[PDB]
């Protein structure tokens, strides 16, 4: 038997599970029909309504304590949770009627890691994390607006092949693709060492592929596999293709000032 | 109650069906209809049930900032938000963006519409059309045989590669464990294709899954990472340089581009296109014409593409607004206007001042108001039954002069049609395929499959669920050659010796207006998309977003006229009231985008 894999969607974009199916290794194609058990998911599942709503049901019963609830978006406090509503009823209920027989979490992106950029201020329907709502269940949080492909497959390939969470941080996020800072191996870094920067956009400086620290890269303070790992298999990433890091995998990134203004003091990140 | 409008007669007294999630679509939508004796759908109800205040969060910030915000309103119209910000930033403060810049966001949109409408087709729509249980008893020689007259040049057509596929759906559903095939209305009397079709879509749907990554490299390429690619106010950030292997791009890049363009021009042309023209011919031969709502009177578009930049006359999809089914006049629309385009929240969950008028973006107003009619079924935080007479979604009424309209593909499509027919010579190639399309249609697919050839006008055929399906393939391939053009000129133009990718004359806030407003307009995948932002000292004053998904699945407005959803579900019989296969057929031709149309 496959784990099945319960797929909700709060307050989200959908960035997480089109990320998800970019992944080359392992296939989502494969993933689905040879790995998980994709039970319910409301982007790809051929049933809607109560056909939808009662795949939950039985999936819980069947399989109560042993499969995985992933969760995409978050729920909001606001409205009385009915700026986001299933079935007729919050989000915030169903979260927490399918997590409480879940074997494990995982919280896809910084929607639901950390509340995302509906969660910026003012945050007009308070949206919430889901480790914040759901305080009782181990929990992996997998950040990243949304986060790479094969990140997101890794997670479900180690947790399928292991049957156990991997290794977290005290941030609940997998070391195995969350301990290095951009900065860390940034192919840029050299000219960061040398003080080489883009000035202005298109200066000579950013035809040569000079550091983008004075553009607002945030990649000195921000966790996440893409200066090694990079996008789409490994074709660029937000650096490489000329644009500073904006911080997109980490906790409340929307509000630490404009991207384009570069961090102050240098020389912590030498 | 029972009113008429827009020519439709609205009842409420049969049987309520609510559909709450619509799966297979982006974000969250309820809907609820009312069906007649024999099933008959006589009122339909379009419930937004998300909202995130995307408006409210940007109010106060740095416009340059604004494009990754508002890329986030949508993961999968991924970049067409950061686009139409980027375009009323520099609106507003009289930016104009350098060549390679502009044939570069060119390149990012069609890919973009490609990747979008490929992917909807397959992933999203096609369940509704086809039986993937059905497709375990297709012989896999006929569907070779099938393949071939479906679609000559595909390579992947042999009768053990379609037994191959077969097989490994055939071990997958007799697991047990049918993912997302579970609980699925297979077998009903509203799937019409036969065996062999199931099992030619089927294995389409596997390829797409698989071919869809590699397309959304142009966007890593240029903007380093998809979803979610970066963009500039000014230009782009992928600073090109030849002589260069340590410059965002490069000859090397530029190849690895076009590689992929081909690709995609290969899967429109031998996968997509074909198969949409083959399973529309199906359906039409079962008479299933239905779902033509307000694309039968009522279509709008901004128009874009211009083949020289800042040029709307060569707009290579030219819009306007078509009234009351008048395909032999089109009327501008300017997005500046304050009469053409406006906002309602009659029937939704925000407040106005005075809610009897609508508000043009630039005075718009988002401050949630979320409070249920006197005639709702259930609780404020438990509903069975919408009550559709008062506020009933999160979406806003969108509305041309007054007018709703439906905006898409489908609206391009026609509007494309009205202005070949009037002489212009930018919208020749989309009514190429319109009358390729036709003639497949009525007459070739008909004949090679033995079945009756018919005569049907494209005034007749493109109003409905399946025009509508139609004519986003035909955008889809219509996209994937312009940019193959596009990727031409940019080359040229680098060769030329012109490198520039951003224009930073306006980049410091100290050198702006102290105060100014401007629009950004997009024809993003499900239609028409417009940004409109004030600007006051350095800081967003004001932004508005109206996206298209908010036009086709507005509710009512403020004189009770139905947006394009409602319209389309009208007047269409279900062969079981309680599976809502029609309605989802309908209601996907849109590609409903429920996270863009609240923001
Ligand atoms: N296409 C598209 Fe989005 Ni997810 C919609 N509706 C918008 O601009
Ligand atoms: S500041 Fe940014 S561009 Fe510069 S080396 Fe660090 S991560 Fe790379
Ligand atoms: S913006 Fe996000 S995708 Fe990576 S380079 Fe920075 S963590
Ligand atoms: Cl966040
Ligand atoms: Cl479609
Ligand atoms: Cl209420
Ligand atoms: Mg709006």
């Amino acid at each position: 038997p496959r784990t099945p894999v319960l797929w909700l969607h709060g307050l989200e974009c959908t960035c997480c599970s089109e990320s998800f199916i970019r992944s080359a290794h392992p296939l989502a194609k494969d993933v689905v029909l040879s790995m998980i058990s994709l039970d319910y998911d409301d982007t790809l599942m051929a049933a809607a309504g109560h056909q939808a709503e009662a795949i939950l049901e039985e999936i819980m019963t069947k399989y109560k304590g042993n499969y995985i609830l992933a969760v995409e978006g978050n729920p909001p406090l606001n409205q009385d949770g009915m700026s986001c509503i299933i079935g007729g009823r919050p989000f915030i209920e169903q979260l927490k009627y399918v997590a409480k027989d879940a074997k494990a979490i995982i919280s896809w992106g910084s929607c639901a890691s950390w509340g995302g950029v509906q969660a910026a201020k003012p945050n007009p329907t308070q949206a919430t994390p889901v480790h914040k709502v759901i305080t009782d269940k181990p929990i992996i949080k997998v950040p990243g607006c949304p986060p790479i492909a094969e990140v997101m497959t890794g997670v479900i390939t180690y947790m399928l092949t292991f049957d156990r969470i991997p290794e977290l941080d005290r941030q609940g996020r997998p070391k195995m693709f969350y301990s290095q800072r951009i900065h860390d191996k940034c192919y840029r870094r050299p000219h960061f060492d040398a003080g080489q920067f883009v000035e202005e956009w298109d200066d000579e400086s950013a035809r040569k592929g000079f550091c983008l620290y004075k553009m607002g890269c945030k990649g000195p303070t921000t966790y996440n596999a893409c200066s090694t790992t990079r996008w789409n298999e490994g074709t660029s990433f937000p650096i490489q293709s000329g644009h500073g890091c904006i911080g997109c995998s980490e906790d409340g990134f929307w509000d630490k000032g404009s991207f384009y203004d570069r961090l102050t003091g240098i020389s912590q990140f030498g | 109650s029972a009113y008429a409008t827009q020519g439709f007669n609205l009842d409420d007294r049969g049987r309520r069906i609510v559909v709450d999630p619509v799966t297979r679509i982006e974000g969250h939508m309820r809907c609820e209809v009312n069906v007649d004796a024999n099933n008959v759908i006589r009122n339909a109800v379009s419930t937004g049930t998300m909202w995130r205040g995307l408006e409210v969060i940007l109010k106060g910030r740095d416009p340059r900032d604004a494009w990754a915000f508002v890329e986030r309103i949508c993961g999968v119209c991924t970049g067409c938000h950061a686009l139409a910000s980027v375009r009323a930033v520099e609106n507003a403060l009289d930016i104009r963006i350098p060549k390679n810049a502009h044939l570069i966001r060119e390149i990012m949109a069609k890919t973009l519409q490609v990747h979008d409408h490929a992917v909807h087709f397959y992933h999203l729509h096609a369940l509704d059309w086809v039986d993937v249980m059905s497709a375990l008893k297709a012989d896999p020689k006929r569907t070779s045989e099938l393949q071939q007259l479906v679609s000559p040049a595909h390579p992947l057509s042999s009768a053990g590669y379609f037994r191959d596929i077969q097989n490994r759906l055939k071990r997958f559903v007799e697991s047990g464990q049918l993912g997302p095939f579970m609980n699925g209305y297979w077998g009903s009397k509203a799937y019409v294709l036969p065996p062999e079709a199931n099992l030619m879509a089927v294995t389409h749907y596997l390829e797409a899954l698989d071919l869809q990554k590699e397309w959304v490299k142009i966007h890593t390429i240029f903007g380093g990472k998809n979803p979610h690619p970066n963009y500039l106010v000014g230009g782009v950030p992928c600073a090109i340089n030849l002589d260069a292997a340590s410059a965002p791009v490069n000859m090397e890049r530029l190849s690895f581009v076009k590689a992929r363009i081909d690709e995609i021009i290969e899967f429109n042309k031998n996968v997509y296109v074909p198969d949409v023209l083959a399973i529309g011919t199906l359906y039409k031969q079962a008479g299933w014409l239905y779902g033509g709502g307000l694309a039968a009177t009522n279509v709008l578009d901004y128009g874009e593409y211009p083949n020289v930049a800042y040029n709307k006359s060569t707009d290579q999809l030219p819009g306007g607004a078509i009234l009351n089914g008048n395909w032999d006049e089109v009327f501008p629309v300017d997005p500046r206007d304050s009469q053409q385009v406006q906002e309602f929240v009659s029937h939704s969950w925000y407040k106005y001042a005075d809610e009897s008028v609508g508000l043009h973006p630039w005075d718009g107003v988002t401050e949630p108001n979320y409070v249920l009619g006197a005639n709702t079924k259930g609780t404020r935080t438990r509903i069975e039954q919408i009550d559709e007479s008062a506020k009933y979604s999160w979406i806003k009424s969108p509305r041309w002069r007054g007018h709703a309209m439906e905006v898409g593909p489908l609206s391009r499509y026609i509007l494309a049609y009205a202005h070949a027919r009037s002489g212009n010579k930018y919208a020749e190639r989309p009514k190429e395929q319109l009358e390729y399309s036709a003639q497949m249609i009525n007459s070739a697919i008909p004949k090679a499959l033995g079945l009756p050839e018919t005569q049907y006008t494209l005034k007749q055929l493109l109003p409905s669920t399946i025009g509508r399906t139609l004519a986003r393939a035909l955008e889809s391939q219509y996209c994937g050659e312009m940019m193959h053009s596009d990727w031409h000129d940019l080359v040229a133009n680098i060769r030329a010796g012109d490198t520039a990718t951003a224009n930073v004359d306006k980049w410091d806030p100290a050198t702006w207006p102290l105060q100014a407003k401007g629009v950004g307009t997009v024809a993003a995948p499900r239609g028409a998309l417009g940004h409109w932002i004030r600007i006051k000292d350095g800081r967003i004053e004001n932004y508005q977003c109206v996206v298209p998904t908010t036009w086709n699945g507005s509710p009512r407005d403020y004189k009770g006229q139905i947006g394009a959803f409602e319209a389309s579900l009208m007047n269409t019989p279900m062969v079981n009231p309680e599976q809502p296969v029609e309605i989802l057929r309908t209601l996907h031709s849109f590609d409903p985008c429920l996270a863009c149309s609240t923001h």
